[PDB]
DNA sequence: GTAGATCATGGA
């Protein structure tokens, strides 16, 4: 079998808003896979979301980013004027502090050919060829990513803290996202373990698949 | 340690052997009595590194004292780290480290 | 072919209380987090920085849908439907509609939304931030509440990141204007009656390509807080010389050039095949000379 | 047969919110259980089998009816007016504890008009120390708690929804609807049995009063809300923590940090040596925006991970630094905080050391010496903690260093001034942390430091660890031996 | 057009104790804080600054606002309703009505940043003591003071006044400053310029804050800044748009190759009045007065 | 008859 492509991710800034996290900004300490896979298909350019259904993520933290909070007047639909003041709302938002990672990308359960590992591979090998719009972000479409590259198992050859898939584990990262409301978001518990392997153990693996 | 700190703690020693020889001067200056002071010795001693106001003034007395002092076994062993160091450094870091070693002084029982 | 301009700009030195946070009795808190090495820096949102560049726009004609009314101190819409075809800021920033926030779809038809061409990251202060508060009492010898009060203001550089899919742009010849406010920014908001700092740029690394990855976000760094020198980071030269950014889809400019030219082996490194002028004007004249060649603009 | 409604911890789609509401709604089953044994009692033979992990529920008949009569039983309205969660043991609980908890759920939960009717403002004078005190709390008549049951189940069929149940933010705090224009469609969605868990959340989580120390407590009464939401391990752990937790006194849970509440959420745990014991918590900060907001907002949420080492420390503060004092003014029951237990519980949940941020927090941000007078009362406290220090006992040297210089000193002056004329340690301590506070950089601070150690005549303490104290003293930044000057001060026994 | 003038003022040499801040016991302390090269410089606040310009309108004789009463050290304002279009001060420093038809805030078209000690600050102190033996607790006091030049940078943006021709008396009060907040009583200092850098120019773009250094740490030599000089070699600031005055004016001749480099086009004036006088004509012809 | 807009609705 194809080794699974691995994605070294650099991101100086990165909020990750939970599901539930309205009235507050509440940051997620790692990526969820559904914030990946966004960003993923944004890099290949691929508009359609049910397209790459069925991709498997695995996400290594190179170092635990620091969480702070910013002041923000973020703004909102609740009045029909534009310049009502009512629009507008201070609220604080979290923020991950020098976020880098590395992503492991396993495409064998896709039923699409070509693929989204191969897809990511062309986009790397052939940048000039690569069709799409707007900045490569993670998180918000200010966060923008510092450093993107193909690597190595072993581009640190450090320690990783994995996110293993325990049905016990703090973190609830949601692998598929409703963003009108939650009917459509699915959930996966995971738990960040510290580990010295260089590839990802089983329960490491997630897979995206449609709410369906 | 680092170098500086060796050196540092090479002045705080010269110091208080400097310190040592001048006691010791005091001492057989006014063996007369029940027994010569020796919180009103440092007492003076504050007082007057207190009194430099500017680098040459500080310098010169420190230089005074030193000689003072006596044979300063530590300034025999490290003539050139401490020379240079007296001369390089912010004269107020030196009478910090100075009044340190008043303050880090042992009378001799 | 896509082709996006990516750039990490630093700014002057001077005391600056800019984005703050929400108040604490007397105090005015700056808004701060963490950065480099765990200590904290001050930051400036993102969100004011594209105002900024908002209000620079709509400053010099440059008709615009989101105009800001400087005496009501209020934002206001020229056209309910945003048109980013007609309106520099709807075409560079983008816009959300009430549909796009009930519907998975980008369409309703008139398209629902538009991801802006241009994303800045945050700005954050090259120094991390010690407390540093001033004083306030207002003149009168009537001492009533609201007076003595207590604003917290650092004195570094601030250094951000930003980019823009030109290729994304509805009207290619946006960008221009675009990079004039860049250089030319008028204010980020803030104290700018009692802390007037200019957020021009002293200091800048473009890369005009047609990678979507640009690997030099944040190249500015000298930490050892207060202190002004703004070094080149040692990590960002490590992966110039490493093959990655081609030098000659670099453009440098402003006060480090003099610092990079004193550097020795310079003339032999990998950096000095990039555009390199002392003079921010020219290397913007000739950058701009090359995003038209590149995108037609001509 | 076959379980109506089954909860488990292990299911991969809960938050912490649900496994909380699951918790509460254990405790509550557990404690209707014990009200009424026999199954048939129970209103449609509602029947229940509770393990370490899992929650199912039986019932016959409608579901309506059956949900309706556990819901109407879990949440109760007293004649007082106050809300009476049967969860709760509430004979064990006294009046002001329960007005507390009301108080609580009254300005988190239900934040909004429209999800309580209120009755008068009923006010009882509880006689304490000899003086009785007025309370005044505003009675309900009805919570949305109390009939969610009908937006549980179907209008006509009178059965458990097949579908999801859109939300709102008094059963899931935060869920706000950020667009009220698009109030039918975005909105949080969840399925019944995690809706009757989050109906169930209240019962498990605690409620702190957070003060701020800048506004004096007399001038301005708290308003600011602390929810202390746990990480459940177990349902029988979490359980006995909370009922545990029924024994502290009201006034224990007025804080003065974030930190604070959630240590004193798991104060009374025990610590079993040959266990690794380790607990995590929630502490959600609810504050008014401007004076005039008519409900409380989210402000921040703040994650608190406690060790064995985190847990012991802050029993050993809690057991040797002053209690918080009970200030009683007319038909009000002012309750003075201890800052050095906020700023101490603080800085062992950030991880950094206790005294991290004593300087400006304890003597820049003073106004009366209010803050500086509580270290001479917390004296005992200081000399507890820096003997037990962890580590780092070379600062403890310096302690000893300071205060046998702060001795000489004052016994200087004191030998200067006669009986009569001697000075009270207040003023000398007072001029020199004036003195302390006028250092603005290193030089200047260890100058003065320097000249007050060899004023402070011979000292044997420096003279046996020379060089130990003198590189801590070179290396050392000087906040941190003016932070550490400040606490050997407030240790200082004449 | 959009015209700015953006300017760096250096005042001259002496002993200043104008930013007292809360004080420590017994001894007053002056604001201070950390600067160029991690050493501790005596900042004066840009309020004083607003003050003083404020306090120069007012006896000036022109309508102002917010009337300060020497005699009862009150303030007291004019009209209720702040009127920028008939008051110089709220046109132009602006106002903010914060209280439970005309606007409630205005941006000001003058923006100011704080003025900085030259010199980093050594630790100065005086003592102060009332004279009598019958002395009390408020008999002896300390009082910090700094030998050393300030230097602030201020900005002004033209067309954002709703009448154009208050410029000039701003600059008038500029280069005229009264009293700037302090200790007048023991600690003299007049803040009026003696070395100017001014840009008139109609980019956005400034690059002209703390144009200043110093020869010598604790010295009275106050020399341009080396980065200013390089930039304006490079091209960057427009000769044609600089402005420089006062006694830096006799250091810039005396430097080498002057009469080749591009800072010697610029508008340079040994004399401040006539550097005002001219600036003001080209100030007047472009905003059309 | 139903969805969007509008208005009430909250203290010690």
């Amino acid at each position: 079998m194809i080794a699974p492509l691995i994605l070294y991710l650099d991101v100086p800034f990165t909020t990750f808003r939970e599901s539930h996290a309205r009235e507050m900004g509440k940051t997620y300490p790692v990526p969820p896979p559904a914030t990946v896979y966004g960003m993923l298909l944004s890099l290949v350019g691929e508009t359609n979301v049910y397209r790459h259904c069925g991709v498997e993520l695995a996400i290594a933290m190179l170092s635990s980013p620091k969480k702070s909070r910013i002041l923000r007047q973020m703004r909102r639909f609740k009045n029909a004027d534009f310049s009502h003041p009512e629009n507008v709302i201070p609220c604080y938002q979290e923020i991950l502090s020098n976020l880098k990672c590395l992503i492991w990308v396993r495409s064998d359960e896709e039923k699409i050919q070509p693929s989204l590992r191969e897809r990511i591979q062309l986009a790397f090998d052939h940048p000039e060829l690569v069709r799409r719009f707007g900045c490569l972000f993670l998180g918000e479409s200010d966060q923008l990513i510092k450093t993107i590259k193909l690597a190595r198992e072993d581009y640190l050859e450090g320690v990783r803290q994995w996110a293993i898939r325990d049905n016990r584990g703090r973190l609830t990262l949601p692998y598929w996202v409703d963003h009108v409301g939650s009917r459509n978001t699915r959930f996966l518990r995971y738990r960040i373990e510290e580990m010295d392997r260089l590839s990802p153990p089983d329960l490491a693996w997630t897979m995206v698949q449609s709410p369906i | 340690n680092s170098e500086e700190d060796k050196q540092y703690l090479i002045f705080i020693k010269v110091f208080q052997q400097a310190m040592k020889g001048n006691f010791a001067k005091i001492y057989a200056k006014t063996e007369e009595g029940k027994d010569p002071p020796i919180k009103k010795k440092v007492e003076r001693l504050r007082a007057e590194l207190n009194y430099c106001y500017d680098e040459l003034s500080f310098k010169e007395y420190l230089s005074d004292f030193l000689v003072r002092g006596g044979l300063n076994k530590y300034f025999n062993e490290h003539q050139e780290e401490i020379a240079l160091l007296i001369k390089k450094s912010p004269w107020q870091e030196i009478r910090i480290w100075s009044l340190l070693a008043i303050a880090s002084y042992k009378p001799k029982d | 072919p896509n082709y996006y301009l990516y750039g990490t700009v630093l700014t002057r030195y001077g005391l600056a209380s800019l984005n703050h946070d929400i108040r604490r009795g007397n105090k005015t808190i700056l808004q701060k987090g963490y950065w480099n090495n765990g200590k904290i820096h001050s930051f400036v949102g993102s969100s004011a920085i594209r105002w900024a560049l908002r209000f620079y726009l709509q400053k010099q004609g440059y008709l615009v849908n989101r105009v800001w009314d400087e005496e009501e101190h209020i934002n206001r819409l020229t056209s309910e439907d945003f048109d980013p075809e007609k309106f520099y800021d709807d075409d560079i920033f983008g816009f959300a509609l009430l549909e796009s926030a009930e519907t998975e779809e980008d369409t309703s038809s008139t398209p629902n939304q538009r991801m802006g061409a241009l994303g800045m990251n945050m700005a954050v202060s090259l120094t991390p931030y010690d407390g540093a508060v001033k004083l306030g009492a207002k003149s009168g010898r009537e001492k009533d509440s609201t007076s003595l009060h207590f604003t917290e203001y650092h004195a570094t550089r601030y250094q951000y990141y930003f980019g823009i899919d030109a290729t994304h742009l509805k009207d290619f010849s946006r960008i221009l204007p675009m990079i004039d406010g860049i250089m030319n920014l008028p204010k980020v908001g803030g104290s700018s009656n009692i802390f007037n700092y200019p957020f021009c740029p002293d200091s800048l690394v473009f890369q005009w390509t047609n990678h979507f990855a640009s690997y030099i976000s944040y190249c500015f760094e000298y930490c050892d807080p207060k202190s002004k020198e703004a070094k080149l980071s040692q990590e960002f030269i490590d992966e110039v010389e490493c093959g990655q950014i081609d030098p000659s889809k670099l453009w440098i400019g402003g006060t480090i050039v003099k610092d990079l030219q004193q550097l020795d082996n310079f003339e032999s490194s990998p950096l000095n095949k990039a555009h390199i002028y002392r003079n921010r004007n020219e290397m913007i004249e000739a950058l701009k000379t090359v995003i038209k060649r590149d995108l037609g603009l001509e | 047969t076959q379980p109506k409604i089954s909860l488990s911890l292990h299911a991969a789609d809960t938050t912490i919110m649900h496994r909380v509401g699951m918790t509460g709604l254990y405790m509550t089953l557990k404690r209707l259980e014990k009200q009424y044994p026999l199954s048939r009692q129970r209103g449609g033979h509602i029947s229940w089998f509770l393990t370490a992990d899992t929650i199912e529920l039986f019932w016959e008949g409608s579901d309506f009816i059956a949900l309706s009569w556990l819901i109407n039983e879990s949440f109760q309205l007293d004649d007082t007016g106050l809300i009476h969660l049967v969860g709760l043991d509430n004979d064990r609980i006294d009046l002001r504890q329960k007005i507390h908890i009301h108080e609580g759920i009254c300005g988190v939960f239900l934040r909004l008009n429209k999800f309580y009717q209120a009755g008068e403002i009923i006010n009882t004078e509880l006689r304490f120390e000899e003086k009785q005190v007025e309370y005044q709390y505003k009675s309900l008549t009805w919570y949305a708690h109390q009939t969610f049951a009908e937006k549980l189940c179907e209008a006509d069929t009178q059965q458990l929804r097949h579908d999801y149940i859109q939300i709102t933010s008094w059963l899931y705090l935060g869920g706000i609807v950020r667009h009220a224009r698009t109030q039918n469609t975005t909105k949080l969605e969840e399925k019944p049995e995690y809706a009757l868990a989050l109906l169930f959340v209240p019962v498990v989580c605690h409620y702190c009063l957070l003060h701020i120390p800048s506004e004096d407590l007399k001038e301005r009464k708290p308003h600011r809300y602390l929810v202390v939401i746990p990480e459940i391990k177990d349902f029988e752990d979490a359980s006995q923590r909370r009922w545990r937790l029924q024994q502290l006194e009201t006034k224990q849970f007025h804080v003065s940090s974030l930190g604070e509440a959630g240590l004193l959420y798991y104060s009374l745990d025990d610590i079993q040596p040959e266990v690794a014991y380790y607990q995590a918590c929630q502490v959600w900060l609810y504050e008014k925006t401007n004076k005039a907001s008519r409900q409380r907002t989210l402000m921040s949420i703040e994650e608190i991970k406690i060790d064995k080492n985190i847990l012991i420390t802050y029993q050993q503060v809690q057991k040797y630094f002053k209690t918080n004092y009970q200030i009683i003014k007319y038909k009000q029951i002012f309750i003075k905080v201890n800052p050095i237990r906020s700023l101490i519980a603080d800085n062992l949940v950030k991880g950094i050391h206790w005294w991290s941020n004593f300087w400006e927090k304890l003597v820049i941000e003073d106004s009366k010496e209010y803050l500086f007078n509580q270290l001479f009362s917390n004296r005992e406290g200081f000399i507890i903690m820096a003997e037990n220090s962890e580590e780092d006992k070379q600062y403890l040297i310096f302690i000893k260093v300071f205060q046998q210089a702060m001795k000489g000193n004052f016994a200087k002056i004191y030998a200067k001034t006669e009986e009569g004329k001697d000075p009270p340690i207040k003023k000398k301590v007072e001029r020199l942390r004036a003195e302390l506070n006028y250092c603005y950089d290193e030089l200047s601070f260890k100058e003065y430091l320097s000249d007050f150690l060899v004023r402070g005549g011979l000292n044997k303490y420096f003279n046996e660890h020379q060089e130990e104290i003198a590189l801590l003293i070179k290396k050392s930044p000087w906040q941190e031996i003016r932070i550490w000057s400040l606490l050997a001060i407030a240790s200082y026994k004449p």
